[PDB]
């Protein structure tokens, strides 16, 4: 959106003649130039994507309730990693406390 | 009790009752067969059949979408959205590889972008070639460039499609739609686009089923060895159309599309069938169904 | 064991319209079921001319195979709805019990033991969340049976057979003849041709 | 460029009005004070520490306003029609010179909402002065022009009415005087402090066709229901 | 247990007989067995028991 | 604070030697400390002690005033409304008392005789009030009279038998055997009427929490707040987001009803009128490039730009005075006439005082009442919003209505006072009101004296009040506050009625359906197998397990003090919305309240559990919960928290974690015998053989297990940061697995109810089974009752003999068994046994 800068309310967008202007309750008119041009956007599979479980991911290694499995970290040598499945394909990812992450991540 | 198969306390004894239609059916079903006897006898034959009727609508096949306002000429540098802009490098190449597709006069001032999902590309196989002509068959007053079908990963399939000055000459008279409420309509019927399949089935399977037939010696024989097609959803004139089903034995599990299609008669026939299948083999007598 | 081995190198590819996560249980739901060998034991531990429990389940008067199996060899997988336990507690736990994204079969509903033998206390958990649907069940066969039941027969009732076996409503014909044969259905007689 | 706040403003914006310096200074801390005593400056609170005083805001919301209403006579061409606030005063003007007053009217927002915003994170007891600060010379702004001469009278005024309605408009949320109770049209009238009227229905938790389990269609004694038992 | 009579307690609005044990009335003859009475073509057994003995009497209609 | 103290190591622990017979005692322990209803009495006695005195003295301030319709008179004409106001300042309530004779002086009365002529066992509420009326003249000046009134009896209060207002509490066990009582029963029931009634335990959803449900609406989020105690008053707020792309917030409370606003006009009223603040609320920056805030911003933006019919003409408006005014008059009940108080310039400012009182003490009053925190709790508003957006974005699920985690078991104490102050501002506060109006009208207010005043007020209050106070109670304590007759099949059915949980229950098929199975949160806290086996009440009634209880409410204020004590904490003021997403912050919160962030949520809420096994600090009945999906740390110590016992398990993962690095670090070095340098893991409960011989000695009790750290007590949404093993066998049996690393060991007896536990060997039985023996062994025939001959009871059965099983169970220490041992032979003799019959020797 765009924020006027005389009120800070949001400008409402209209088109003319091949440009886009936004136009405030204020009378405060001014055309966008190139990040302006997002009329609208959809992402699909939000339940699945890797934004979703950043913090859960960062997480995992600490949190005792999650599921453990006997592998050596290659950063750290410890013999154990902590093990998640997450989306409707079940991707496993290994985590551990040192920072290290399978999928190179 | 999955979407799609909902049959779990009294729901399709409800759908037969109270003459539900089509559109609230929650466990549909549709049996297909093969219109010839011997590709019947091949389960790979009847496999790659059933993966060929799957309603693969162009909007799964996308993790996001971005409406732009924006247009394209080859030569005149026009704006382009800042976190996009590294998209002209594979416009070049798109313009260089098909001397025939290029960018028409009445381009208007709409982009739709897409980054296709390649995961779903690759378990549903579906190429990037079928998609441009299935989008290019089905919508005439649109211009689409496409990025390169690659094989390494982290680099995307990113799908164009530019909205022409006829998009909106198709019924602007009734002006109670602004430019940007026609642009949101069209992405709309552009993510609906049907490809590789037909509509109103979301699973069709490969099952066994044993039939009679007559031998050449008037013997009457069990024939085990007989493939077909289960589907989830029903579509009678869907599959009507296929010319790998047979047309003539098209069985739904839908009074009202079976009425629909077929008549009074053969809806008649429908509930006596699907009564039957809710009753199991502890069933009543004939009589009490008609 | 060995389908979540395939799982955790990337094994499981699964089919045309099939996700990963739904051709995974189907797998587990295949593997985790008593084959026919299971009365081999359970045979070799009863003596079937004297044994009361066996002779009520074979003659018929009273039970089935899998009571015997429950009984002496075990409950199996517990499935509800045609799937295993589903994760109600916190995001991939199945119960307290166990931990987030567990891949062994008992954590989902899978009983290792017998009721001669007992149960544990997660196994006696998913033992009552399929219990709890027989007695939730049992209820609605009552109420949601009378509510079809009774709008069926003030749809049916004014159907009565006239001096012509037909079936009509006071002018109006349903059946030109009853059941299309004009037969009783307390008088008829099974017969091959 | 080092900021610091200049109390010269509002004595000179204060004597042009016709009110106490205390009255321009207390914007915002209006509420629960006899004006008499905001007059005098009696009771003022404590200059704000933290960042989430609401001081801060209706200190804010006061310049804005300010903002937004000058900004209407600065492009009342573009309106269909203008505003009641502006409309009476430029009503006897010529369309091509109503086109005017976009370039002979300066602006006046020039940094303000990027400077408060980092004032109110870094230091808030600034932030309430350099905005009540920003009011005042944006006032003596409109009201120290002089040039062209057709401006001078339209913008004057404008200047006095809209310093007004804001102090105005802080004034209303003080403590009220004595007045008629009746005149609001009913018999009883409550206070915030009452709950002889509150609703019954909201002491207890509040918020909240067939149903599945009842035998509504099933015609069976209540005393013999032992026979829907699952055994 | 209970069996009560061939008359007793009658309801006020209706001639029926009384709810249940506890009034000292009659048992109830509910609508599901009047649609196997019916089934059974037992018409006669109707009368007699909905009429004879719940509140059958006589109508004038001119 | 950081914790100080130090076990002994896990290694030198010896339970090699336990039994899950040893365990009992922990069962026995858990049980003895808890008391089977012991809930009960303690929220009675804390309703009476500090409740009630606290809703009457602080939520029944009365500040009217009304018109003066009398005649012409030198002052009459002069003057035009009264101010009564009045507050009470004494409340206590004595011991159910009656009249002996006719005139005597109040005789105890115990609850035999109560129960045998149908009395009501209530005990006198006395009352004392200070009085001010101001009546206000046309000139302009006011005349003020107050007056203070001695205290006096208003009604009768009903008591609970057993608890501290109970005649049953200064006796001796014989005392109350011979006077008609039971000395065996705990007590834990209301006698009206001649009847024994019991107020079950409620369900209800977890206060200052945000519930989001889907559904015209798209989407539905719901919160409830409440400023502090069971008993304070709570004000839900209701975020919509409906089809046409507009979100509005509808406040349902007292002074509100049913006005659903546009979700920026709550914003614009407490001062921060700028869209781009407003909107940094929600996303908490506008310099941020991810893919969620353009999701976010998108409907944001499309939400301000529709138009709202009921409040269009502010909508455009950014003076926050005329808005407040808008909305002042629209909530207003007394304005008939817009602009006729408008030429007023004070009743313009007393509607927005008004307003701005209201709001601040209406308005998520959990985060504060006062106008300090107006911008505090903007910052939580949009933060709720947030929360619901992302779920619209299918980023997270909506909240689950069946788990535990975010529900709460209301006892008698609070559904009491909930349906006190309904009936007490109804039948005392309106007829105070209706008595100073007509004192008023029939007498000059100049006229007036002390004397005059003390006598309306206690002549308003007569026996027509006192009937109605009193009874208007029992009916909702008899009507049903969810409440049941004690029907006294026996003494298992008396103490079940005590330990259930009822609903508010709707007709949706699949939410009838879902609500009454067993739920993955009900193990250790709801009895897995106690319900209902046949009709429409099947799961929809509730069993505490065994050592299952209900918490009180703690004392907040010191671990908030200590929160914003702590270095590791930065206070709200401190943090800037966009410190928070930037630098990864996590916030943190206390009952349900938003108090700061800090940098690490892992180690907040792991220092603070390690700081709750002392206790000296923390108290042990505080719940700790760590969201690892969001990154949230939350303290609760309210109301209504199941709570069960469960023994710590330490292991030696420290130690563990070294070895591996040496071991790691001397194989790089060449060294061959590297795996020498390793330990082997061990993990075990400090429960030793010989603490259950003490407990069975009576010389180890649970409070002083829980201040040794050997177990704690954990709270369903606590327990999803737990892994428990089931038995003592389970964590010997992964005693030196380090893939599976218990917080807890459980005794599996701990998941059934005092009813299922009767069944002896229920593991072996069908579970279906074990429901039905929950049903039939309540109603099973025995010693219905001690004092059954000091009763006169309907439908009661009293079976002479009485047999303690050859299996008994635990379940048999707590209650008589009822029944016999007969010999049963299992065979087929004649056919008269078929089809589920027995046949009975005569003799
Ligand atoms: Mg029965
Ligand atoms: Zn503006
Ligand atoms: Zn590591």
């Amino acid at each position: 959106m765009k924020i006027c800068k005389a009120c800070s309310s949001c400008m409402v967008r209209t088109y003319v003649d091949g440009n886009i202007i936004f136009r405030c309750s204020c009378g405060e008119s001014v055309q966008g130039d190139s990040q302006n041009l997002l009329v609208s956007s959809k992402v699909y599979h939000t339940g699945e994507m890797e934004d979703k479980y950043k913090i859960f991911i960062k997480n995992a290694p600490f949190d005792p309730t999650n599921c453990q499995i006997k592998k050596d970290c290659p950063n750290c040598h410890l013999d154990y990693l902590t093990q998640i499945c997450i989306g409707s394909q079940k991707i496993i990812i290994l985590v551990c406390r040192c920072g290290y992450m399978s999928n190179r991540g | 009790v999955a979407g799609g198969t909902n049959k779990s306390g009294i729901v399709r004894p409800q759908e037969i009752f109270s003459a539900k239609p089509v559109e609230a059916e929650q466990s549909s079903e549709m049996l297909l067969r093969l219109k010839n006897p011997e590709v019947e006898t091949n389960k790979t034959y009847a496999q790659e059949i059933a993966n060929s009727i799957e309603l693969i609508t162009f909007e799964r096949l996308i993790l996001q979408w971005h409406l732009l306002y924006e247009t394209y000429s080859s030569t005149k540098k026009n704006v382009m959205y800042p976190d996009f802009a590294s998209d002209v490098e594979w416009m070049t190449d798109f313009l260089e590889n098909h001397p025939l597709l290029q960018p028409p006069e009445d381009i208007a001032n709409w982009c739709i972008r897409l980054e296709l999902n390649k995961t779903t590309m690759i378990l549903k196989s579906i190429s990037l070639e079928s998609i441009i002509n299935s989008l290019r068959a089905k919508h005439p007053n649109t211009y689409i460039m496409h990025s390169v079908e690659n094989t390494a990963s982290g680099i995307p399939i990113i799908i164009r499609i530019y909205l022409r000055e006829s998009a909106f000459r198709r019924s602007t008279n009734t002006r109670m739609a602004t430019d940007e409420k026609i642009a949101v309509n069209v992405v709309d019927k552009l993510l609906n686009s049907t490809i590789r399949g037909i509509p109103g089935i979301k699973n069709a399977n490969v099952v066994k089923l044993m039939r009679h037939r007559v031998d050449a010696q008037g013997k009457l024989v069990r024939l085990d060895n007989i493939y077909a097609i289960k589907t989830n959803g029903t579509n009678i004139f869907g599959a009507m159309l296929d010319d790998n089903i047979d047309p003539y034995t098209i069985v739904s599990s839908s009074i009202g599309d079976t009425m629909e299609l077929y008549g009074i008669e053969a809806a008649r026939q429908k509930i006596i069938s699907e009564i039957r299948t809710v009753m199991g083999d502890k069933g009543p007598n004939h009589r009490h169904l008609l | 064991e060995e389908i979540n081995n395939r799982l955790l190198h990337g094994d499981i590819m699964p089919p045309i319209g099939l996700t990963t996560h739904d051709f995974y249980e189907k797998l587990q739901l295949n593997a985790l079921k008593f084959p026919d060998r299971i009365l081999k034991p359970i045979m070799n531990s009863i003596n079937p001319e004297t044994n009361g429990l066996f002779q009520m389940v074979a003659t018929g008067a009273k039970g089935s195979n899998p009571n015997m199996i429950h009984i002496m060899a075990g409950i199996g997988q517990i499935e509800i709805n045609t799937q295993r336990i589903q994760p109600q507690f916190s995001f991939g736990r199945t119960l307290v019990y166990y931990p987030r994204f567990a891949l062994e079969a008992q954590a989902y509903g899978f009983i290792c033991n017998s009721y001669i033998a007992g149960l544990t206390s997660p196994e006696f958990i998913f033992g009552e969340m399929n219990g709890r649907f027989d007695l939730i069940n049992k209820a609605l066969s009552t109420s949601s049976t009378g509510y079809a039941n009774r709008k069926a027969i003030f749809g049916l009732q004014s159907c009565i057979v006239d001096y012509y076996r037909r079936v009509s409503i006071d002018t109006r014909l349903v059946q030109q003849l009853y059941g299309e044969d004009g037969l009783d259905a307390r008088q008829l007689e099974t017969v091959r041709f | 460029e080092p900021w610091t706040f200049d109390y010269g403003k509002i004595i000179k914006t204060a004597k042009i009005l016709d009110i106490s310096p205390a009255v321009i200074e207390a914007i915002g801390a209006m509420e629960g004070r006899s004006y008499a005593d905001i007059r005098e400056g009696q009771g003022a609170p404590p200059p704000p520490t933290s960042m989430d005083d609401p001081r801060l805001m209706a200190v804010d919301s006061a310049v804005r306003i300010f903002l937004y209403n000058y900004n209407c006579l600065r492009h009342v061409s573009t309106f269909n029609k203008p505003p009641i606030h502006v409309e009476r005063l430029v009503k006897h003007l010529s369309y091509e010179e109503k086109e005017d007053l976009e370039k002979v009217l300066p602006n006046v927002v020039n940094e303000y909402h990027t400077t408060f915003k980092h004032l109110r994170v870094t230091d808030p007891a600034s932030a309430l002065l350099y905005s009540i600060e920003f009011l005042c010379i944006s006032f003596l702004t409109l009201y120290e022009i002089k040039e062209p001469s057709w401006v001078v009278n339209i913008v004057r005024e404008f200047a006095l009415t809209e310093l007004n309605t804001i102090i105005q408009s802080e004034k209303l949320l003080s403590k009220p005087g004595a007045f008629n109770f009746m005149i609001f049209g009913e018999d009883f009238v409550c206070s915030g402090e009452d709950s002889s009227m509150d609703d019954i229905s909201a002491y207890s938790s509040p918020g909240l066709l067939d149903d599945p389990f009842s035998i509504e269609d099933v015609d069976i004694s209540l005393d013999v229901l032992d026979n829907l038992a699952p055994q | 247990r209970y069996a009560v009579a061939s008359y007793g307690p009658t309801d006020a609005l209706t001639g029926q007989p009384l709810d249940g044990k506890r009034s000292h009335g009659g048992l109830r003859l509910g609508e599901m067995e009047h649609w196997v009475l019916t089934a059974q073509g037992a018409m006669q057994t109707i009368i007699e028991k909905s009429h004879d003995d719940s509140d059958g009497c006589i109508s004038y209609i001119c | 604070l950081r914790p100080q103290i130090t076990y002994g190591p896990i290694e030198t622990v010896d339970n090699e030697e336990l039994t899950e017979a040893d365990m009992l005692s922990f069962i026995s322990a858990a049980v003895n400390s808890t008391g089977l209803i012991g809930y009960n009495i303690k929220s009675f006695d804390d309703l009476m002690d500090n409740g009630i005195p606290q809703i009457v003295k602080q939520m029944f301030n009365v500040d009217i005033t009304y018109k003066d319709q009398r005649d012409h008179t030198e002052i009459d004409k002069l003057r035009e409304s009264v101010q009564i106001q009045f507050n009470f300042t004494d409340v206590n309530i004595e011991r159910p008392q009656h009249r002996n004779y006719s005139q005597g002086n109040k005789i105890n009365l115990l609850p035999n005789k109560a129960r045998l002529c149908g009395l009501s066992y209530s005990g006198p509420v006395n009352l004392a009030a200070e009085v001010i009326l101001t009546a206000h003249y046309s000139n302009g000046r006011q005349e003020v009279k107050r007056a203070s009134i001695p205290p006096f009896q208003v009604s009768t209060f009903p008591i609970m038998r057993g608890s501290n207002r109970c005649h049953t509490h200064h006796l001796s066990k014989t005392a109350k055997k011979e006077i008609g009582e039971d000395p065996n029963e705990p007590g834990g029931y209301f006698i009206a009427r001649g009847g024994e009634w019991v107020v079950d335990l409620l369900e209800n959803i977890r206060f200052n929490t945000l519930h989001i449900h889907y559904h015209n609406e798209i989407i539905r989020g719901e919160f409830i707040s409440q400023p502090g105690g069971a008993f304070e008053n709570s004000s839900q707020i209701i975020i919509r987001y409906m089809t046409t792309g507009a979100i509005t917030i509808e406040i349902n409370s007292t002074k509100f009803s049913k006005l659903r606003i546009p979700w920026y006009l709550i914003f614009r009223m407490f001062g921060m009128t700028g869209d781009d603040s407003i909107i940094e609320q929600v996303v908490f920056d506008l310099e941020s490039n991810s893919l969620v805030n353009t999701f976010m911003i998108e409907i944001l933006e499309k939400s301000i730009h529709v138009l709202d019919p009921i409040f269009q003409p502010v909508q455009h408006e950014l003076n926050r005075e005329k808005i407040i005014q808008f909305l002042s008059e629209k909530v207003s009940k007394f304005v008939s006439n817009p602009s006729a108080y408008k030429s007023d310039e004070n009743a313009v400012q007393y509607l927005n005082e008004r307003q701005l009182t209201i709001l601040d003490k209406i308005l998520l009053p959990h985060m504060g009442q006062t106008a300090d925190t107006r911008v505090r709790k903007l910052r939580f508003l949009g933060l709720l919003i947030h929360k619901i957006l992302l779920v619209i974005m299918n980023v997270f699920p909506p909240t689950d209505r069946d788990s535990y985690r975010t529900k709460r078991v209301h006892g008698s104490g609070v559904s009491l006072a909930k349906a006190f102050k309904a009936i007490f501002n109804t039948s005392v506060i309106a007829p105070i009101i209706n008595g100073f109006k007509e004192l008023l009208k029939q007498t000059a207010f100049e006229e007036l004296t002390q004397r005059n005043i003390i006598e309306a007020f206690s002549a308003a209050l007569s026996k027509n009040t006192a009937s109605d106070l009193n009874r208007s109670m029992e009916q909702s304590i008899i009507s049903g506050v969810s409440t049941q007759s004690l029907e006294r099949k026996n003494l298992l059915n008396t103490i079940s009625a005590l330990r259930t949980v009822n609903t508010h229950n709707s007709k949706q098929t699949e939410r009838a359906d879902m609500m009454r199975r067993v739920h993955a949160s009900y193990p250790g806290y709801i009895c897995v197998a106690q319900s209902a086996d046949t009709g429409e009440k099947v799961g929809m009634s509730k069993q505490l397990a065994i050592t299952a209880n209900v918490c009180t409410a703690g004392e907040v204020l010191s671990l908030k003090q200590r929160l914003l004590s702590d270095p590791a904490i930065q206070q709200l003021a401190d943090v800037s919305n966009k410190d928070i997403v930037r630098k990864g912050l996590a916030r943190v919160f206390i009952n349900g309240e938003w108090i700061g962030c800090c940098t690490n949520a892992f180690e907040l809420a792991q220092r603070y559990r390690m700081l709750r096994r002392e206790g000296k600090v923390v108290h042990p009945h505080t719940t700790i919960y760590w969201d690892s999906m969001v990154d949230e740390v939350e303290f609760w110590l309210d109301v209504g928290r199941l709570t069960r016992p469960l023994l710590i398990v330490d292991n030696n993962i420290e130690k563990y974690n070294q070895a591996c690095y040496k071991a790691a670090e001397a194989r790089k070095k060449g060294d061959k015998d590297w795996e020498k340098h390793k330990i082997p893991f061990i993990q075990n409960t400090r429960f030793t053989p010989q603490m259950a011989k003490d407990i069975l000695a009576g010389t180890l009790t649970l409070e002083d297990l829980v201040a040794q750290g050997i177990c704690e007590f954990i709270t369903p949404e606590e327990a999803e940061n737990c892994l428990v093993a089931f038995s003592i066998i389970e964590l010997r049996k992964h005693k030196h697995d380090v893939t599976r690393r218990f917080t807890h060991v459980d005794v599996p007896q701990a998941i059934l109810g005092l009813a299922a536990l009767v069944s002896p060997y229920a593991n072996c039985t069908q579970p279906a089974r074990v429901t039905y023996e929950t049903n039939q062994g309540r109603q099973t025939g025995g010693w219905y009752c001690f004092s059954w001959p000091y009763r006169v009871d309907m439908n009661r059965f009293f079976q002479f003999y009485n047999e303690m099983p050859l299996v008994k169970t635990i379940a048999h220490n707590y209650v008589i068994p009822n029944g016999l041992n007969t010999i049963v032979a299992y065979m087929i003799y004649g056919g008269y046994n078929q089809e589920d019959s027995v046949i009975v020797s005569q003799s």
